[PDB]
C-alpha cells in the first residue's frame, strides 16, 4: 500500500555493513532510551527477530547536518510561550527542560497552574514551577511515527497491540473500491500526498480534459500539461497500482491539490480498508480464538476484493547444441491446448489460463539419444518421428489462474539491451481478481487480526431491528485480555459517525459538550470525523454523542445510550436475550492470503547433492519434518511411521520408485532401505 | 535449491513398466511368430534390433517376406483396438 | 468431531494423487495410468467422487512448528472442505498452542499398513486427551466454551419462574414433572434457564447422598424417579454427561470441569470421554452465544472512589518527596518509599 | 519508575505515561523472544540425556524407593493434604505396604496410589509412604514398568517399550516459555538451566557439614560464620560470604549458639548440588534436585509430575569417579 | 555437540558403536528400539484363529 | 458400558480392542500384519490358491484392509504369539 | 426453476415412540429454514389434551399434604400432568377419580366418560395408605402447545381447584440438527436430522405429517396472493 | 382452544417496500415464522441480472477505453448495480451505443422485448469529444449469487468479460412481533413483516413466490399416507 512505500523510507535500521548484526545484537541496544522521544517512534518496530533494531523517524523529526536527529520545540521565555520554533538534538534536550503540549496555555503564552509536567535530563518526570520551563513540545503525537499516527484512539491501546496494528497497517492490499474511513486521524491526508502515489496538481489552473488515461490541465499562463496515469501497473509484491482521476472537465484546481487518487486513496486521503458493520458477540464458535466471520455480502458486492497481478518471464537464450525458438511447433501436445497461443508463440491477450496451461511456446534442441526399444516400436506404430527438439515451454505454475493483461516482448532483432547469449525475452502479466474467502487474514487498526473462519450467507447473520445484517462478527474474549479497547471506542464513534448526531443545544450547551469545537453539535449521516492521536474523543464526549444519534428513516434509535443493540438471530429467529455491541469498524485485508500459502506435494523435484525433496512452494516442495517432530514421534513410540518419513519419502532413491509402483499397482509398501543421507555421511567420513 | 533433471521422477518408472506389460500383452494378442519378428526387429528381448539378414538367418528365410510381415503386423496395430490401450502412452 | 479434521479438497487431491489414480484406473474411468494422471491434472468432476472413496478411514498427520511437546503431531481422519484452509477442531488448540492469527499447519500422510495403524491407534486425537506431563486434560473445553457452560449452569436468585413455597392463596408453582416440560416452559417466556426449580428426573443419577437416602444401595436410574431442587441449566448440562455419572449440581468454573473430565477419563473408557467432550463443546458454544458477553465502554465501570484514593496516596508521596528534599534520606530510600506507596495505592 | 502511571486504558493515557509503558512492553516482547531459544536448548539437552530411558521390563522386583509426604500433620492432630500431592505422590506404585498403627495394610505393594487410594490413606491416618520410583529402579539398561508407575496420558501402567525419557524431556521443556523471570538468586528459566547443568549457583550458599551449635563469625561486609561440632572434632571455619544476602531462617534467623543440622543451609540463597552430594548422599541430593526444580515450576503454576524430573536426575547420577585404581584398568 | 573433538577421539579410541539408542537408529534409517520397534512387538506371528 | 455408537475411524472402539492384547503397540503390529495379509490375499487371487486366507469377516462395499483387520480383531477371530 | 436434486425423508425408529428423521439433500441453506419451523410447529401446533386443574378434598388453604396418601399435593400434581388423555370436546370436561382403601391408584382407575380415553395404562398417581380415600375432580380440555397454569382463571372461586400446568402437545421433545452433505462436488448441501420424542398417544410419523399439513396451509395462506409466481419447484 | 386461522393483511408504504401483518398465531411462533419467510425471501427469489458484457475496444477486464473518464472494472462495478427483469429463460442480450460527450445513463440502453430496465437514471460512465462506448450485455434469469462463469467454460471467444450475477430482486427484510400474552391464556402472536425490494418486482410477488416455494417444500413432509 502507499503507506508501506512511505514507511519503508523514513526507516532507521541499526543493522548492516558497519553496524551490529542480530547475533551480535545485545538486549540493551533494543530498548527505548528516554532520548527517543520525538526522534524515533517507540511503537513501530518489526515484531520478529528485529525488535528495536529497526524503527522509524518521528513525524516532526529532522536530521542534523552531522547525522544527528533534531526535533522542534516551542521556546518559552519567562513563562510566555513564544512561537520561535528551535530544533534541538538530544544533547540540548538534556541541558534544557521540556514541558507538555497538553498544558493549560491561557491564550497569551502564559501557563495557568504553576505546577507543571516536565522532563529532566536523565528521563526523570517531575513538577517544576511555571518559571523554569524554557522549552515546550510543539504538539502531542510528536513521539509517534507516521503509520502509528494513523491509529485512532491510540492512547487507549496497549503498546503490544499498538505495535501489531502499526506493523499490519502497512500490509493492507489495494482493493477495487478503496472507500475512505469514517473515523480516522489527521494523517490520512498527508500520508498519501507525500507517499507519491497520488498525482498532485503542480501549478494551479483549470481542467482542460480528463479521461481514464491522462489529465490535461490548463495553467493560468498559456501552458498546458498532461499528467499520465499508471493503470494496472504491477507493484513489487503483485498488487494493483491503479490511478483514476477524481476531477471533472470544468473544475478549477490549485497548486498542491490532489488530482487523481492512487492505489489506496479516496478523494485525497488514505483508504487501506473498508467500513464494515461489526458486532462483538461470540457466535456459534466460528469466531473462536481470533477467528472472524464475514457476511457473504462482502463477496457479493466485492467489498474486500483485490486485483493481484503476477509477472512471468522466459528468455530464449543460446546453447551448445544450437539456439532455441519461441514458436508454435511444439512436440507432443494436442492442438486443443494450442488454441490460446497466437501465431508466433505467446498467448493472446485476455485468454483466461488455468494451472499448467501453456503461456510461451518455446522449444529447445536435444541432440541424439538412443531410444528405448518400446518407444521405437510405439513411435513406428503411429508413424510419428523422433522430433529431436525438446520442449521447455513457460507453463504457468500450479495453483494459479486469471486473465492476461499485457505481454511485453523484447528481441535481439529490435536491438534491445539483452544480456550475453540471449536472443528473445518475453514477460506475461497474469492477473486474478482475488475475492475474500475463508482463510484470508483480516485486521483492524488496533492489533486485532484473524483468519476468516466462515463466510455465512446473508440470511443466517444477526440483523438489527431494521433488517440490516451485520457484516462481520468479532469475538469478545479477545478484547479485555489484550487491552486494546480502542477497537471498542472506534466502534462506538463509528456508529456515531454513521447515523449522525445532533446535540440539541436548546437551553445552553450540555456539560459534556462545553469544550467541543463548533460545527460538531450536529452532524450528517456518513459524515467523516477525525480524532488526532493523543487528543481525540474523550470518553464523556463519546457518551454524549452516543446519547443523541438521530434515527435512520423511521422513528427508530437502534443503538441506545449504552452503545448496544437488540440483534435478531438470523439463523434460529429468536432475538438474543441481551443487547449486543454494534458499530461501524474500519478493517483492512492483509497480504497473507490463502492462495499464497496453500501447498501440497505427493512427488516432485529433488535436491542436488543430497537426494532430499526440494522446498519453498516455488517448486512443488515439501515440509521440513525436523528434529523436534522426530522427538515427538519417538515419544509416541511411532517407529514405522518415523522410518517411513525418514527413509522412503526423502532419501531412499531406489525405494521411492518402489513405493510409487506399489501404490499404483495396489501392492504393499516395500520395506525401507538405508537412506541417501547416511551414505553421504559415510562417504564424507571416509 | 537446484532440481535434478537426471533423476527418477517416479511416475516415469511405473508408467514405463505399465507400458512394457501392456505392449507385451498386445504383442501376444497378435499373430504367432510375426509379432515376434516385430519384437526382434525393434529388439524387445535381445536389446539390439538386428537386420533382415539376421532374422532370416535365425528363421531360415528371406528378407522380402520379413518386410511383408512387418507391414502386415504394422497395419493391424494402427487399428483402434490395439491402439486404444496404447495411444495414451505416446 | 474430535477425531475428524478439515482438508481442502484442492490439497487432498494432491496428497492422495497416487491413490486416486489407482482407484479411477480401477473404475474404468481411464484407459491407463497416463490418461488417469492427465484427468487428475485437469480435475474432471468425477475425480472428486473417487477422492471421497480413497480418503475415508485413512488418517493424516497434523504437525505445527514449533512442535514443543508430544501432542504437536496428531492423526485425524480427513474430510473434504470447501475452500483452501485446513479446518481444525477447536479442542486441539490447547495441545497445538494454535490460535487463529494465520498460523499454519503441515499435513503429512502415512503410507504403509504399519504407518496407518500407528496413526489410527497411537496418534489419534480422541486417544490423546490428557497431558503427558501431569495427566490433566487438553481436550478440556476452554475459553469461549467455559463461558458458555458457566452461563448455562450459573444460578440467579430472584429470576423468572423460581420455586417459592408460598401457600394459602396459591400453590407453589415451581414444580415441573419432567425436563421436557421444563424445556417447554423455557421456550415460552415463563421459565428462565437459570431459575431454581424442582424437577422430577428419571434418566439422571442422583448424587451419592441422595442415592443412599432414597434407594440406599442399588438404585438403578433408567427406571427410577427422584426429585431435585436445581436449575434447568444444570439438568441441561447433566444429560450431556454419561448415564453412570452422578448428578453434579454445581456452577461450572473451569476447575470444576477439569475435575469432572479427570474423573471421567480415570473411570470410563476413552471413547466415552471423547464423546462427552464433543457434547460439552456443542453446548458450550450454543450457550456462549446466548450469554450476552459483550465489551462496551459503558460496561467498563470506573471506581467512584478513585480520586479520593489518589489524593490520599499523593499526600504521602508528597511527604516522601519533601523529606528527600530537606535531606533526611538519600535517593534510593525515597525511591523505595515511593515504590511501596504506589504499590499500596 | 517512581512517577507512576495514574491513568487507566479506558480514560486514555497521557503522552509520558504511554512512553513509560512502551519500555516494559518492548522489554517483555524481546525477553519472550529469547526465552523461546532458551527453552529449545533446554529441551534438546534433556532429550539427549534422557534418550536411553525406555521401559524394558514389567517389574524389577526391587524394594528400595523414596518416601513421600502424603498429608503431614497439624497441631490439632488433623491431616492436612500436602500442598503438592497431585504431582509428587499421585500415580506411583507403592512398594511397602502401608500399615496404620497395626490396623491393616490399607494398600498393598502393587497398587497404583490413585485418587481413591489417597483418600483411603488419608482416612487411615498414615502420612509417610514408601513408593517405587525411577531413581531406585534396579534394572540394567532402561527403567522397569512398575517403578515408572502410571503413564500420565494413558492412565494405566506404562507399556513395556514406551520411551519415557523423551516424554520426560518434552514435558520439562514445553513449559519453559510459560515460566518467566524476575529481579542475587536466579529465579527463572536460567535457574532451572543451572540446576540441570549442575553448576555452582551464582548465589552460592554453602551448607553445614555437621550438627552442633554455631560459632557466629560475622565479619564486616561478609560472614565467615563457623559451626561448632556437636560430636565432630573440628569447627568448620567458613570464609568471606557477602553479608549483603541475609541468613536462612528456621525454627528464627541463624543466631549464635543455635543447633544446626548435618546439612543445614547457613546463609540465605541456593546450595550447590556437589557439596550436598558429598555430604548427605545420593538420596538427599535427589530430593534436593527434585524439590528445587519443582519450586521453580510451582511458582509459575505449572503442573508437572515428579517422575519426569526423576528420570532426568536418575540419568544424572549414573557414573562414579575413581579415587583409587585398585589394580585393574581404571584411571 | 562438539562434533570435531568427539569424532577425533572416538577415531583414536576405535570406539565401536552398537546402534542401540533412539538416535543412532534414526541416523541410519533402520527401525528404532522403542515403541513398535522392539523385538517383543516387531516379531509377532499373526495367524487366523 | 453405554457409549453412543462410534463412526468413521473410531469403529471399533480402541478400549474394547485393548482387552484382546497387552498394549496398543501390540494392537498396532497385530492389525498391520493382518491388513498386509488381507492385501496380498487380494493381490494373489488371480493366480493359483496359496496359503493365505481372509478376510474372515464380510467387508463393506469398499473398505480399507486395515479397517477389516481391526474389525476381525474386535470379533475375536485371530490369535498371536509375541517375540 | 428446477430444484436440481429432490430431497428425501427417511426415518430411523429407535423406540416405539422415538424417531430420527433425516432429510437430504436440502438446498443450501434451507436446513435451518425448514428445521426451526418444523421444530416449533411440532411442539406448538398439534392439538392435544391434558389435565388443566384439579380439586382434592381435604386441601383448602394448606396445599401441603393430602390425608391418606403417601405423597404430597405437588407430587400428585406432577404425576397428573404426565397423564395422557385424548379428548373430543372444546368445553372443559370433568374427569372423576375416586378410590378408597389401601394400595396404589393406577392411571386406569379413573373412570373415563365416553370419548376421552386414558392412553397411559396404569401410571402411579397416588399411594393411598391406612385405608385412605382419594377423590380428585380433574378438568380436561383440548389445546395446543404448553399453556402454563392459568393463574386465576376465575377469581379463585373454586378454591379447591388448583390450576396445574398443561402439556397439550402430543409430542414432548424435538431437537433439530443440520449437517453437511455432498452433492456432486458442492459438499455444502444441508442434511437435516430431527430427533422427535412423543408420548404413546400418536406415532411420531403421524405427528410430523400433521405438522407438515399445518405448515403447508400457513405458507399457502402466504402463497395465495399471486398464484402464478415463478420459483423453485421440486 | 383457540380456533381461528390467521390472516395476511397488507399495508403499502412506498412503491417498492411494504408491510404484511399475520394474525392471530400460536404463541412463541411469530419469530420463527418471520425468520423462515426472511431466509426464504433473502436467498431464493428468482430474478434476472446481467452476467456478461462485451465492450468493443477491450480484450479483457483490466484495461481502459479511450475517451471514458472511467475504466473497464469500474464500468463493471457500475453495471453490477443495475436492476433488470426478464420474462423468458433464454440468455437474452441488449445493446448500448454512445458517441460524443455526456453522461451515459441506463436509459440509453435499448432492450429487446420482455426485458426492461427499472432505473434509467443510473450513472454508468461519462464521455468526452473523443469518447465512444459500445457494449453488449447478456441478461439471464436465475437465483442467488452465482460467481463469474469462466470464459473457457463458456464459448471462450476472447472479449466476453464475465461478470458476477446476483439474481435477488429483494433488498431488505425485517419483522417484529407484538405478543399480547394476557393472563387469561388466550395468547396469540402478531407478525408484522417488512419487505423492501429493489424495484424489480413488487413485494407482493416476492412474498407470493416465497410462499409457493415453501408450500412445495412442505408438501414433501405432508404427503406421507
Ligand atoms: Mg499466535
Ligand atoms: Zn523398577
Amino acid at each position: 500500500n502507499p503507506l508501506s512505500g512511505l514507511t519503508h523510507k523514513r526507516r532507521l535500521s541499526a543493522l548492516g555493513p558497519g553496524g551490529l548484526s542480530r547475533e551480535r545484537a545485545g538486549l540493551e541496544v533494543r530498548d527505548v532510551h528516554p532520548s527517543h522521544y520525538g526522534r524515533m517512534c517507540p511503537i513501530e518496530t518489526p515484531e520478529g527477530p528485529n525488535i528495536g533494531l529497526i524503527g522509524s523517524l518521528s513525524v516532526y523529526a529532522r536530521v542534523n547536518p552531522f547525522g544527528f536527529i533534531e526535533t522542534p520545540y516551542r521556546k518559552v521565555v519567562d513563562g510566555v510561550v513564544s512561537d520561535e520554533i528551535v530544533y534541538l538534538t538530544a544533547d540540548e534536550e538534556d541541558r534544557h527542560v521540556v514541558a507538555q503540549a497538553n498544558s493549560p496555555i491561557d491564550a497569551d503564552g502564559r501557563f495557568v497552574e504553576p505546577r507543571v509536567l516536565v522532563r529532566r535530563k536523565a528521563g526523570e518526570v517531575e513538577y517544576v514551577p511555571s518559571s523554569e520551563v524554557d522549552y515546550m513540545d510543539v504538539s502531542p503525537r510528536q513521539m509517534v511515527s507516521v503509520a502509528t499516527a494513523m491509529i485512532p484512539f491510540l492512547e487507549h491501546d496497549d503498546a503490544n497491540r499498538a505495535l501489531m496494528g502499526a506493523n499490519m497497517q502497512r500490509q493492507a492490499v489495494p482493493l477495487v473500491r478503496s472507500e475512505a474511513p469514517l473515523v480516522g486521524t489527521g494523517m490520512e491526508l498527508r500520508a498519501a500526498i507525500d507517499a507519491g502515489d497520488v498525482v498532485v496538481a503542480e501549478e494551479s489552473g483549470v481542467i482542460e480534459e480528463v479521461s481514464a488515461d491522462y489529465i490535461t490541465v490548463m495553467h493560468d499562463n498559456g501552458t498546458r500539461r498532461t499528467y499520465r496515469m499508471r493503470k494496472f501497473a504491477r507493484s513489487n509484491h503483485g498488487t494493483c497500482a491503479n490511478q483514476c482521476p477524481i476531477v471533472d472537465a470544468g473544475d478549477r484546481v490549485e497548486a498542491g491539490q490532489v488530482i487523481a487518487d492512487g492505489p489506496c486513496t479516496d478523494d485525497g486521503e488514505m483508504a487501506l480498508g473498508k467500513n464494515l458493520l461489526v458486532a462483538i458477540m461470540p457466535w456459534e464458535g466460528h469466531n473462536y480464538e481470533d477467528a472472524i466471520i464475514l457476511s457473504n455480502r462482502l463477496v457479493e458486492e466485492d467489498v474486500l476484493t483485490s486485483i493481484h497481478i503476477e509477472e512471468h518471464e522466459i528468455d530464449a537464450r543460446d546453447t551448445k547444441l544450437g539456439a532455441e525458438e519461441i514458436t508454435r511447433d511444439i512436440p507432443n501436445i494436442s492442438d486443443e491446448v494450442l488454441a490460446d497461443l497466437d501465431e508466433r508463440g505467446i498467448v493472446r491477450i485476455g485468454a483466461e489460463v488455468r494451472d499448467g496451461d501453456i503461456l510461451v511456446g518455446k522449444v529447445t534442441p536435444k541432440g541424439e539419444t538412443e531410444l528405448t526399444p518400446e518407444e521405437r516400436l510405439l513411435r513406428a506404430i503411429f508413424g510419428e518421428k523422433a522430433r529431436e527438439v525438446r520442449d521447455t515451454s513457460l507453463k504457468v505454475p500450479h495453483g494459479e489462474s486469471g486473465k492476461v493483461i499485457g505481454i511485453r516482448v523484447f528481441s535481439r532483432e529490435d536491438e534491445d539491451e539483452l544480456p550475453a547469449g540471449v536472443n528473445e525475452l518475453v514477460r506475461v502479466y497474469v492477473a486474478q481478481k482475488r475475492k475474500i474467502s475463508d482463510g484470508d487474514k483480516l485486521a483492524g487498526r488496533h492489533g486485532n487480526k484473524g483468519v476468516i473462519g466462515k463466510i455465512l450467507p446473508v440470511e443466517d447473520m444477526p440483523f438489527l431491528a431494521d433488517g440490516t445484517p451485520v457484516d462481520i462478527i468479532l469475538n469478545t474474549h479477545g478484547v479485555p485480555r489484550r487491552m486494546n479497547i480502542g477497537q471498542i471506542l472506534e466502534t462506538h464513534l463509528g456508529w456515531c459517525a454513521h447515523s449522525g448526531w445532533k446535540v440539541d443545544a436548546a437551553k445552553g450547551v450540555p456539560d459534556w459538550a462545553a469544550r467541543l469545537p463548533d460545527e460538531l453539535l450536529e452532524a450528517q449521516p456518513n459524515a467523516i470525523v477525525s480524532t488526532p492521536v493523543f487528543d481525540g474523543a474523550q470518553e464523556a464526549e463519546l457518551q454524549g454523542l452516543l446519547s443523541c444519534t438521530l434515527p435512520n428513516r423511521d422513528g427508530d434509535v437502534l443503538v441506545d445510550a449504552d452503545g448496544k443493540a437488540m440483534l435478531f438471530d438470523g439463523r434460529s429467529g429468536e432475538p438474543f436475550p441481551y443487547p449486543v455491541t454494534v458499530g461501524y469498524m474500519y478493517i483492512m485485508k492483509l497480504h497473507h492470503l490463502v492462495d499464497d500459502k496453500i501447498h501440497a506435494r505427493s512427488t516432485g523435484p529433488y535436491s542436488m547433492i543430497t537426494q532430499q525433496p526440494l522446498g519453498g512452494k516455488a517448486q512443488f516442495g515439501g515440509q521440513r519434518f525436523g528434529e523436534m517432530e522426530c522427538w515427538a514421534m519417538q515419544a509416541y513410540g511411532a517407529a514405522y511411521t518415523l522410518q517411513e518419513l525418514l527413509t522412503i519419502k526423502s532419501d531412499d532413491t531406489v525405494g521411492r520408485v518402489k513405493v510409487y509402483e506399489a501404490i499404483v499397482k495396489g501392492e504393499n509398501i516395500p520395506e525401507p532401505g538405508i537412506p541417501e543421507s547416511f551414505k553421504v555421511l559415510l562417504k564424507e567420513l571416509q | 535449491f537446484i532440481e535434478d533433471s537426471e533423476a527418477v521422477v517416479a511416475v516415469d518408472a511405473v508408467s514405463f513398466t505399465l507400458l512394457q506389460d501392456q505392449l507385451q500383452s498386445v504383442l501376444d494378442t497378435l499373430s504367432e511368430r510375426e509379432a515376434g519378428v516385430v519384437r526382434l526387429r525393434f529388439g524387445l528381448t535381445d536389446g539390439q534390433p538386428r537386420t533382415l539378414d539376421e532374422i532370416g538367418q535365425v528363421y531360415g528365410v528371406t528378407r522380402e517376406r520379413i518386410r511383408q510381415i512387418e507391414s502386415k503386423t504394422m497395419s493391424k496395430l494402427r487399428h483402434p483396438s490395439r491402439s486404444q490401450v496404447l495411444r495414451d502412452y505416446l | 468431531k474430535l477425531h475428524q479434521c478439515g482438508l481442502p479438497k484442492l490439497m487432498a487431491l494432491e496428497l492422495f494423487k497416487p491413490f486416486v489414480m489407482k482407484r479411477l484406473v480401477d473404475l474404468n474411468h481411464a484407459q491407463n495410468i497416463k490418461s488417469a494422471k492427465r484427468m487428475v491434472e485437469r480435475q474432471r468432476p468425477q475425480v472428486w467422487d473417487v477422492l471421497e472413496e480413497v480418503i475415508a478411514e485413512h488418517p493424516v498427520l497434523l504437525n505445527r512448528a514449533p512442535t514443543l511437546h508430544r501432542l504437536g503431531i496428531q492423526a485425524f481422519e480427513p474430510m473434504l472442505v470447501e475452500g483452501k484452509a485446513i479446518q481444525l477442531h477447536p479442542l486441539v488448540c490447547e495441545a497445538f498452542n494454535a490460535d487463529f492469527d494465520g498460523d499454519q499447519m503441515a499435513v503429512h500422510l502415512p503410507l504403509s499398513a504399519e504407518a496407518q495403524a500407528e496413526a489410527r491407534i497411537l496418534m489419534l486425537s480422541s486417544n490423546n486427551i490428557l497431558s503427558p506431563a501431569s495427566g490433566r486434560p487438553l481436550a478440556m473445553p476452554r475459553l469461549d466454551m467455559v463461558t458458555g457452560l458457566y452461563y448455562l449452569t450459573t444460578e440467579v436468585p430472584g429470576d423468572t419462574g423460581e420455586y417459592q413455597p408460598a401457600s394459602g392463596d396459591h400453590p407453589e408453582t415451581g414444580v415441573y414433572s419432567s425436563p421436557a416440560e421444563a424445556i417447554m416452559a423455557a421456550d415460552r417466556g415463563v421459565l428462565s434457564v437459570r431459575a431454581k426449580i424442582k424437577v422430577r428426573l428419571t434418566q439422571l443419577r442422583p448424587p451419592v447422598e441422595i442415592e443412599a437416602e432414597l434407594f440406599g444401595h442399588s438404585g438403578w436410574q433408567p427406571g427410577d424417579a427422584w426429585m431435585a431442587e436445581t436449575t434447568l441449566g444444570r439438568v441441561m448440562f447433566n444429560e450431556l454427561l454419561p448415564l453412570g455419572y452422578p448428578f453434579v449440581n454445581k456452577q461450572m468454573h473451569k476447575k470444576v470441569q477439569a475435575a469432572i473430565i479427570n474423573d471421567l477419563a480415570e473411570r470410563y473408557p476413552m471413547i466415552v470421554v471423547a464423546q462427552t467432550v464433543d457434547k460439552l463443546k456443542d453446548a458450550g458454544f450454543y450457550w456462549a452465544t446466548r450469554s450476552g458477553v459483550t465489551v462496551s465502554m459503558a460496561d467498563v465501570l470506573v471506581p467512584p472512589r478513585k480520586k479520593e484514593i489518589l489524593d490520599h496516596y499523593e499526600e504521602r508521596a508528597d511527604k516522601v518527596e519533601k523529606q528527600f528534599q530537606r535531606g533526611a534520606l538519600n535517593h534510593d530510600e525515597r525511591n523505595e518509599a515511593l515504590v511501596e506507596i504506589w504499590k499500596e495505592a | 519508575i517512581p512517577r507512576p502511571v495514574k491513568s487507566s486504558f479506558r480514560e486514555g493515557l497521557t503522552v509520558l505515561e504511554y512512553f513509560i509503558n512502551t519500555h516494559g512492553a518492548r522489554k517483555g516482547l524481546a525477553d519472550t523472544a529469547l526465552r523461546t531459544a532458551d527453552s529449545g536448548y533446554l529441551t534438546r539437552r534433556l532429550v539427549d540425556v534422557s534418550q536411553d530411558v525406555i521401559v524394558r521390563e514389567h517389574d524389577c522386583q526391587t524394594e528400595r524407593g523414596i518416601v513421600v509426604e502424603l498429608a503431614e500433620r497439624a497441631p490439632d492432630g488433623t491431616l492436612i493434604r500436602d500442598p503438592y500431592i497431585e504431582t509428587s505422590a499421585y500415580a506411583r506404585t507403592l512398594g511397602t505396604d502401608a500399615v496404620d498403627e497395626a490396623g491393616n495394610v490399607i494398600v498393598e505393594r502393587g497398587q497404583d496410589l490413585g485418587d481413591p487410594e489417597i483418600d483411603a490413606l488419608l482416612a487411615a491416618g498414615i502420612t509417610q509412604v514408601k513408593v517405587r520410583s525411577v531413581l531406585t529402579c534396579a534394572t540394567s539398561t532402561g527403567v522397569c514398568a512398575t517403578c515408572y508407575g502410571r503413564s500420565m496420558a494413558t492412565g494405566k501402567l506404562v507399556d513395556i517399550g514406551e520411551a519415557v525419557g523423551i516424554v520426560a524431556a518434552q514435558s520439562i521443556g514445553e513449559p519453559g516459555t510459560q515460566l518467566t523471570m524476575r529481579t542475587d538468586i536466579t529465579g527463572g528459566l536460567p535457574r532451572v538451566q543451572e540446576l540441570f547443568e549442575a553448576r555452582v549457583p551464582r548465589g552460592k550458599a554453602p551448607i553445614a557439614d555437621v550438627t552442633g551449635r554455631v560459632r557466629l563469625e560475622d565479619g564486616e561486609r561478609f560472614y565467615k560464620i563457623t559451626i561448632v561440632p556437636d560430636d565432630g572434632g573440628e569447627e568448620v571455619v567458613y570464609d568471606k560470604i557477602s553479608k549483603r544476602q541475609r541468613l536462612r531462617v528456621f525454627k528464627r534467623v541463624l543466631s549464635d549458639g543455635d543447633h544446626v543440622e548435618v546439612g543445614q543451609q547457613l546463609m540465605e540463597g541456593s546450595a550447590d548440588p556437589h557439596e550436598v552430594l558429598r555430604v548427605q548422599g545420593p538420596r538427599e541430593v535427589q530430593i534436593h534436585l527434585v524439590r528445587e526444580v519443582q519450586e521453580v515450576y510451582r511458582a509459575q503454576g505449572v503442573s508437572i509430575h515428579d517422575k519426569h524430573i526423576e528420570v532426568i536426575v536418575r540419568q544424572m547420577l549414573r557414573r562414579v569417579t575413581i579415587i583409587d585404581s585398585g589394580s585393574t584398568e581404571f584411571l | 555437540q562438539e562434533t570435531t573433538r568427539v569424532l577425533t577421539d572416538a577415531a583414536i579410541n576405535c570406539r565401536s558403536d552398537k546402534l542401540n539408542g533412539l538416535k543412532e537408529n534414526v541416523i541410519i534409517g533402520k527401525l528404532i528400539p522403542a515403541g513398535t520397534g522392539i523385538n517383543r512387538y516387531r516379531n509377532i506371528a499373526v495367524q487366523p484363529t | 458400558g453405554g457409549y453412543d455408537t462410534p463412526l468413521g475411524i473410531t469403529n471399533p472402539p480402541i478400549d474394547e480392542l485393548l482387552d484382546r492384547v497387552s498394549s496398543k503397540y501390540a494392537l498396532v503390529i497385530y492389525a498391520a500384519k493382518r491388513a498386509r495379509q488381507i492385501n496380498d490375499y487380494y493381490n494373489q487371487l488371480g493366480e493359483g490358491i496359496l496359503e493365505y486366507v481372509g478376510p474372515l469377516v464380510e467387508p463393506g462395499l469398499q473398505e480399507k484392509p486395515l479397517s477389516i483387520a481391526l474389525r476381525e480383531i474386535h470379533a475375536d477371530l485371530l490369535e498371536h504369539t509375541e517375540g | 426453476m428446477l430444484i436440481s436434486q429432490r430431497p428425501t425423508l427417511s426415518e430411523d425408529v429407535l423406540t416405539d415412540n422415538r424417531s430420527q428423521f433425516v432429510i437430504e439433500p436440502l438446498e443450501p441453506g434451507f436446513g435451518y429454514t425448514l428445521g426451526n419451523s418444523l421444530r416449533r410447529t411440532l411442539l406448538s401446533s398439534i392439538p392435544g389434551a391434558a389435565v388443566t386443574s384439579i380439586r382434592i378434598d381435604g386441601v383448602l388453604h394448606e396445599f401441603t399434604t393430602v390425608p391418606g396418601v403417601k405423597e404430597d399435593v405437588t407430587e400428585i400434581i406432577l404425576n397428573l400432568k404426565s397423564l395422557v388423555v385424548s379428548s373430543e370436546e372444546d368445553e372443559p370436561v370433568t374427569m372423576y377419580l375416586r378410590k378408597q382403601g389401601p394400595g396404589e391408584v393406577t392411571a386406569g382407575d379413573i373412570v373415563p366418560p365416553a370419548g376421552v380415553t386414558v392412553h397411559n395404562p396404569g401410571m402411579h398417581i397416588a399411594t393411598l395408605n391406612d385405608k385412605g380415600k382419594l377423590e380428585v375432580e380433574l378438568v380436561v380440555e383440548r389445546g395446543r402447545g404448553y399453556v402454563p397454569a392459568v393463574q386465576n382463571r376465575a377469581s379463585g372461586a373454586e378454591i379447591g381447584r388448583i390450576p396445574v400446568d398443561s402439556i397439550y402437545s402430543p409430542v414432548l421433545k424435538v431437537t433439530y440438527k443440520v449437517d453437511a452433505t455432498r452433492v456432486e462436488q458442492r459438499t455444502d448441501f444441508d442434511k437435516l436430522i430431527l430427533d422427535v420424542e412423543t408420548k404413546n398417544s400418536i406415532s411420531p410419523r403421524d405427528a410430523l405429517a400433521s405438522a407438515g399439513k399445518t405448515l403447508v396451509e400457513l405458507f399457502g395462506l402466504a402463497r395465495e396472493l399471486n398464484v402464478e409466481a415463478e420459483g423453485i419447484e421440486i
